[PDB]
């Protein structure tokens, strides 16, 4: 990596290394009652909090916070789902504690057709043996995607994402010189990740029908 | 937006 690239990675890692489930939440995962409604509530709190952590992490991505203070909204709005599912893949592969979180996820009003692809994606991520740098850079890349629905200035976003893609590529060559297609593999996983925008929207539909309540922030980002 | 809160915490 060049020094500018090491600098970029060092700051992304400093911030990404601050992400961790709050203890009060962890405690609830262990002791709260077990029911569809309760499980949804626990998940809704973890999600609301994670959107807040994403906001902060994004605010630190270089150049981001100098973009049209609205094309910014397009990005966070557009990437929240993908970032959360990537984060969850990371945690289910690290581990149990998460053993319990899974049992709650499996009885939270999520239809079996979406449970299936969620756990298969986790297994597929587990397979790539990703490093923290890879999870951090991929999340940054997910957030800085130039294809979001409301992107006016797609070219500017493109400019800020490029350097990250470049850093990831070099990292893959450095830490897996004997697995040259690793990088391509990570990019393919980003593709499977995008299908969660649809899975998640179907989950929102089932939950709404089933009369669940979200959170002011989540209602905003997902238009409920 | 409209997405007041998101605009908010995005200081
Ligand atoms: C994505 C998700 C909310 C965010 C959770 C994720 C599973 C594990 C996690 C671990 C985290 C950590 O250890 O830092 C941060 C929260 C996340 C990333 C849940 C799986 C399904 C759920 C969901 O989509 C959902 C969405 C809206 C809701 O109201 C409730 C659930
Ligand atoms: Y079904």
């Amino acid at each position: 990596l060049t020094p500018d690239q090491q600098t970029l990675l060092h700051f992304i890692m400093d911030s990404y290394n601050k992400q961790r489930m709050p203890q009060e939440i962890t405690n609830k995962i262990l002791k709260e009652e077990f029911s569809a409604e309760e499980n949804f509530l626990i998940l809704t709190e973890m999600a609301t909090n994670h959107v807040q952590v994403l906001v902060e992490f994004t605010k630190k991505l270089p150049g981001f916070q100098t973009l049209d203070h609205e094309d910014q909204i397009a990005l966070l709005k557009g990437s929240a789902v993908e970032a959360m599912f990537l984060r969850s893949a990371e945690i289910f592969n690290k581990k149990g504690h998460s053993d319990l979180l899974e049992e709650r996820i499996r009885n939270s009003g999520i239809s079996d057709e979406y449970i299936t692809p969620m756990f298969s994606f986790y297994k597929s991520i587990g397979e790539l043996k990703m490093t923290q740098e890879e999870y951090a850079l991929l999340t940054a890349i997910v957030i800085l995607s130039p294809d979001r629905q409301y992107i006016k200035d797609r070219e500017a976003v493109e400019k800020l994402q490029e350097p990250l893609l470049d850093v990831l590529q070099k990292l893959c060559k450095i830490h897996q010189p004997e697995n040259p297609q690793h990088f391509a593999c990570l990019l393919g996983r980003l593709t499977e990740l995008r299908t969660f925008n649809h899975h998640h929207a179907e989950m929102l539909m089932s939950w709404r029908v089933n009369d669940h309540k979200f959170t002011p922030l989540l209602c905003e980002i997902w238009d409920v | 937006e409209r997405h007041k809160i998101l605009h908010r915490l995005l200081q």
